[PDB]
RNA sequence: AGAGGGCGUGAAACCGUUAAGAGGUAAACGGGUGGGGUCCGCGCAGUCCGCCCGGAGGAUUCAACCCGGCGGCGGGUCCGGCCGUGUCGGCGGCCCGGCGGAUCUUUCCCGCGCGGGGGACCGUCCCCCGACCGGCGACCGGCCGCCGCCGGGCGCAUUUCCA
RNA sequence: ACCCACCCGACCCGUCUUGAAACACGGACCAAGGAGUCUAACACGUGCGCGAGUCGGGGGCUCGCACGAAAGCCGCCGUGG
RNA sequence: GGAGCGUCGGGCCCAUACCCGGCCGUCGCCGGCAGUCGAGAGUGGACGGGAGCGGCGGGGGCGGCGCGCGCGCGCGCCCGCCCCCGGAGCCCCGCGGACGCUACGCCGCGACGAGUAGGAGGGCCGCUGCGGUGAGCCUUGAAGCCUAGGGCGCGGGCCCGGG
């Protein structure tokens, strides 16, 4: 089941970290980092998962099937979606909310997707943001 | 696993849980079962009743196998063999009765413990209880000894 | 479905909000007989005495039902019968006090605990102070405060006592359900005696602060309440 | 001294055990040893049973 | 303008001086290391006016501000860059600090990197 | 200050069952649920009955299953059982049962089968009915342990009949002075 | 050589000095403030950011829509077929289904009343199709609805970017 | 958190003791070392497996052991406890 | 002419005691939350005929069981409707459900907290080695050492800066 193995997982997990009074996640398709049951990539039949797109432009957004997990091959389905930033939002949002798929999740979802699209923030605009360099 | 033992919980503290009034000292009462009759007798007269004295008959050279007679009680007699002979009976309309022999399955003697199915039966035995006896021959059944 | 329902729920709605309405009116007109109860026992009080003393007679009112009782000493050294009858009166602390119904069993345990406690006869007013400043229920056995009657009710409305009312007219002239009003009311805890006490260790009659001291416990309940 | 009840029990361990204490650390190599040494006498025994007579 | 926390709450400490160990001053051989006293007679350890504290679960910290840094966040010691990513979804509340065995050249990557996530770095200008 | 004895205020019961395995556990947390959620007090004695010790758990025999099943009304039921289901040997006819266990033995499986009974695990009895309704909640004999035998009055203490912890039973372990009449005295 | 031949690292006790501070109730300590130092964070305004909105400037293509393609979800008609639970029918695998049995038979066979193997029988495990039911995350195929991506269409009261 | 000042508080620890700041003992200072272990037997509690059974030893069959002196299996599965 | 003694007033002084409030922990609550109405709860809902301003014409009770935000109602026009959240717009929502849900988690209410000998629990306290595991760290500097540097923790301790 989802219950039975994150019963055997819950505090042995690679991914996981402890350290410095927190814990945390670090497996894949597991948007807010958390060792918790609800945010656990590998554990359910339905699954999302936000990652940034490799181009270093857009996101990309991470389904799994259900048709056949056991094939982890052909389990997960990746999209990107490289738009607008509040274009990018909804169509996470209907993706997530409009196919009834991990409704639990997609807020979440959408925060971390956010988050990515802040990522791809400007470099050069905070350093110019932090020194006043006028008069020495 | 020292790791979930007492004395790692003790350290930092002197007495070692041993008290500091009294301490712990080597022999305080004396090694072992010292002072069965004094100063220990109250403990060995009231958890072991009987332990000083003499009784009964010596015998010397005692050898275990003579007496050896392992028992079983009808309580559990179709036991001893496959369900099918229990089957094959209550059924056939011979009125044949299976034999059990109980010393091939390792018991010697047939005590009585126990309500033994309406079902005839002959069961071969080197020993029998009256009332083992009894109960076989109310089902009818036939006791046979064997040596 | 849909309209039929949101009916019905505004329906149910307003038969709630009525019979709110009905059972704070029944709260009001409670009240309202009590001022006049209350009333009528003070005047028929003085009536009384001034019709035996048109006589040359007297008028001996009755002795007193109920009193407060005040731990005036702490913890520490305390003999065990005396310890046993203030865990009886629920007298733990110093400074707790308790409304005591009185009769020979009650009045002999206020007697073996004499110069452990203040006592006496509390007034009209000393009753609704101690009941509206720190007024505390037992409910489920966590001292809960007074904060509505929806509280009294829930645990003495049993009884017919359905606000904070009717529990002080139960506790002020010692009614049937006296016992079960006096035991839900949890023990009060009052702060320290302002202006001081005169002395722990002595009775009331020979200066002191413990003891009986029947009017004047109402003096003593206003520094402390 | 005995607390309380248990059985009155008798060791043996008066005498000086700890210098006849025998181990048992050989066994596999020992066990390995006989069954080396018993291959060795079949192929011995050509066609004759390994069993003995 | 640095990285604000979520909520800047007043934290409020119960004590702030260490608890040292009795007689830690007069011996070199004894650390200010606390150790409750077991002797027989202590002035310390049965509670004398005068004496050093002893420290209780009395002087807790509020949960709210428990191991809240003075800037409000709550350290996490990130080790490498892929460590990192974990605080993304946090960063108003976490910070990260960078370990002391780690290099100088890679101390470097990790901080541009938390730069682009908004997480605030709690050592970031030293090695250089 | 206040005077109350501080001596009995933490209770001492269990809350959690003492285990780590993950399939009781899932029971627990699905027995929880119901415990809180349903009026039934029967989840709640399930419920606490899941946090126990083996020991205090004993095996409930067939035979014992049977005839607690075979007294008046309690037909076309469900029997149900924290602990373990076991055979009995000297019993012969097995009726079509319903049950409930955490563990049957392999036997005592096959004879309640061969009968035509349906097997349950809990959380299938949970669907089945999770208010408890129309069960038989049984328990082996908690007194079964052959540890009792040593608890109570102790040996040689006039009346007690308490087996005492005996290296070995024969002539000469104990019954000599304290047991004969004839050697200083008995009780 | 801040590794110099008893030389890697080089703690503490203890000593020398350099700097700072103090000094008649032995020192040292707890609590509480003050003063001074040491560094650390600033600010050469820290007025901190983020949504949404209104106005004002500037800039790319959209979104809304259809059209074509891909992928995903969910659904019932369980429609068609694969899939498997409980039941019933085939006694059909039963010898082309094996093990087990103190069930039987030495009508059998082989080896010497016994051993091995058949042969009955019972228990258990497998084929054939139909019917009912849990239609079960155990899958496929079409159809439907919805979503997302790519490309087509749409050139600008739109949809974006930026200040 | 370094130093200094001031007000209040404040006897030296360890220990045996009814009672220790004691005119009771041990202690100049620092570093490293330094004391409830292991085996056996019992009992109760708890966890797991199987359950009228259970069991593994001892022995054997599988390997030159890299990991193995492990791991696996045994009409020995039960002589036997 | 008390700062003495005996008798008595007011007033004021302060303990870790009492009261109120904060914060930490422990105990208790058949405590709550795996996603729903509902605050002395004292029902909800088919569905069929007969009808309608009818209702259930019961206590100075002072009242809880029955009444004045509607039951039928405004709209379509005496007859019909009284409709669906993929939209009632929401203080309750039974169609789906946390920002919250490491269920060894999270949350709420009360109460309480001296301690030798002694007992038990928890230690994301600490040391050394082993199986796993961190696509860990490390000559772009590991361990150790030192530090009037910055912090965290009630504390065991820990983490960073510099050397
Ligand atoms: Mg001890
Ligand atoms: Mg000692
Ligand atoms: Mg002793
Ligand atoms: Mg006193
Ligand atoms: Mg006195
Ligand atoms: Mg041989
Ligand atoms: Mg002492
Ligand atoms: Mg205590
Ligand atoms: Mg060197
Ligand atoms: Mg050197
Ligand atoms: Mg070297
Ligand atoms: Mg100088
Ligand atoms: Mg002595
Ligand atoms: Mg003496
Ligand atoms: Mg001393
Ligand atoms: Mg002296
Ligand atoms: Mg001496
Ligand atoms: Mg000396
Ligand atoms: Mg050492
Ligand atoms: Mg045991
Ligand atoms: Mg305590
Ligand atoms: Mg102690």
């Amino acid at each position: 089941s989802a219950h039975l193995q994150w019963m055997v997982v819950r505090n042995c997990s690679s991914f996981l970290i402890k350290r410095n009074k927190q814990t945390y996640s670090t497996e894949p398709n597991n948007l807010k980092a958390r060792n918790s049951f609800r945010y656990n990539g590998l554990i359910h039949r339905k699954t999302v998962g936000v990652e940034p797109a490799a181009d270093g432009k857009g996101v990309v957004v991470v389904m799994k099937r259900r048709s056949g997990q056991r094939k982890p091959a052909t389990s997960y389905v990746r999209t990107t979606i490289n738009k607008n930033a509040r274009a990018t939002l909804s169509s996470i949002r209907h993706m997530i909310r409009k196919n009834k798929y991990h409704p639990d999740l997609r807020m979440a979802a959408i925060r971390r997707a956010s988050a990515i699209l802040r990522s791809q923030k400007p470099v050069m605009v905070k350093r110019k943001r932090t020194r006043p360099t006028k008069s020495s | 696993p020292s790791r979930l033992r007492k004395t790692r919980k003790l350290r930092g503290h002197v007495s070692h849980g041993h008290g500091r009034i009294g301490k712990h000292r080597k022999h305080p009462g004396g090694r072992g079962n010292a002072g069965g009759m004094h100063h220990h007798r109250i403990n060995f007269d009231k958890y072991h009743p009987g332990y000083f004295g003499k009784v009964g008959m010596r015998h010397y050279h005692l050898k275990r196998n003579q007496s050896f007679c392992p028992t079983v009680n009808l309580d559990k007699l179709w036991t001893l063999v496959s369900e099918q002979t229990r089957v094959n009976a209550a059924k056939n309309k011979t009125g044949a009765a299976p034999i059990i022999d109980v010393v091939r399955s390792g018991y010697y003697k047939v005590l009585g413990k126990g309500k033994l199915p309406k079902q005839p039966v002959i069961v071969k035995a080197k020993f029998f209880s009256r009332r083992a006896e009894e109960k076989i021959k109310g089902v009818g059944g036939a006791c046979v000894l064997v040596a | 479905n849909f309209a039929e329902l949101k009916i019905k729920r505004l329906r149910k709605k307003f038969a709630q909000k009525m019979l709110r309405k009905a059972r704070r009116k029944l709260i009001y007109e409670k009240a309202k007989h009590y001022h006049k109860e209350y009333r009528q026992m003070y005047r028929t009080e003085i009536r009384m005495a001034r019709m035996a003393r048109k006589a040359g007679n007297f008028y001996v009112p009755a002795e007193p039902k109920l009193a407060f009782v005040i731990r005036i000493r702490g913890i520490n050294g305390v003999s065990p019968k005396v310890r046993k009858v203030l865990q009886l009166l629920r007298l733990r602390q110093i400074f707790n006090g308790t409304f005591v119904k009185l009769n020979k069993a009650s009045i002999n345990m206020l007697r073996i605990v004499e110069p452990y406690i203040a006592w006496g006869y509390p007034n009209l007013k000393s009753v609704n102070e101690l009941i509206y400043k720190r007024g505390y229920g037992k409910i489920n056995k966590k001292r809960i405060a007074l904060t509505d009657n929806a509280l009294i009710a829930r645990s003495l409305g049993k009884y017919g006592i359905i606000c904070m009312e009717d529990l002080i007219h139960e506790i002020y002239t010692v009614g049937k359900r006296f016992k079960e009003a006096n035991n839900f009311l949890w023990p009060f805890k009052l702060s320290s005696p302002r202006g001081g006490m005169k002395k722990k260790t002595t009775h009331f009659v020979e200066g002191e602060d413990a003891g009986n001291r029947e009017d004047q416990i109402n003096r003593l309940i206003r520094r402390m309440n | 001294a005995p607390s309380r009840n248990g059985m009155i029990l008798k060791p043996h361990f008066h005498k000086d055990w700890q210098r006849r204490v025998a181990t048992w650390f050989n066994q596999p190599a020992r066990k390995i040893r006989r069954r080396k040494a018993r291959q060795a006498r079949a192929r011995r025994i050509a066609p004759r049973p390994a069993s003995g007579p | 303008a640095a990285l604000r926390p979520l909520v800047k709450p007043k934290i409020v400490k119960k004590r702030t001086k260490k608890f040292i160990r009795h007689q830690s001053d007069r011996y070199v051989k004894i650390k200010r290391n606390w150790r409750k006293p077991r002797g027989i007679d202590n002035r310390v350890r049965r509670r004398f006016k005068g004496q050093i504290l002893m420290p209780n679960i009395g002087y807790g910290s509020n949960k709210k501000t428990k191991h809240m840094l003075p800037s409000g966040f709550r350290k996490f010691l990130v080790h490498n860059v892929k460590e990192l990513e974990v605080l993304l979804m946090c960063n108003k509340s976490y910070c990260a600090e960078i370990a002391h065995n780690v290099s100088s050249k890679n101390r470097k990557a990790i901080v541009e990197r938390a730069a682009q996530l908004a997480i605030r770095v709690t050592n970031p200008n030293a090695r250089l | 200050g206040v005077d109350i004895r501080h001596n009995k205020d933490r209770k001492v019961r269990r809350k959690e069952p003492k285990s780590q395995d993950i399939y009781l556990r899932l029971l627990v947390k699905l027995y929880r649920f119901l415990a809180r959620r349903t009026n039934s007090t029967f989840n709640q004695v399930v419920l606490k009955r899941l946090f126990m010790s083996r020991t205090n758990r004993p095996p409930l025999s067939l035979s014992r299953m049977i005839r607690k099943m075979k007294l008046p009304g309690r037909e076309g039921k469900t029997a149900v059982v924290v602990g373990t289901i076991t055979d009995d040997v000297r019993v012969q006819e097995v009726p079509k049962l319903k049950v409930c266990a955490l563990r049957v033995s392999s036997r005592a499986r096959s004879r309640i089968l061969k009968a035509g009974g349906k097997i349950l695990t809990f959380d299938q009895l949970a669907l089945d009915s999770p208010k408890g309704c129309g069960t038989v909640l049984l328990s082996g004999p908690r007194k079964g342990r052959e540890v009792y035998r040593h608890f109570g009055k102790a040996p040689g203490t006039p009346h007690s009949h308490t087996k005492p912890y005996v290296r070995s039973k024969g002539r000469k372990f104990e019954r000599a002075r304290g047991r004969r009449a004839s050697r200083g005295y008995k009780n």
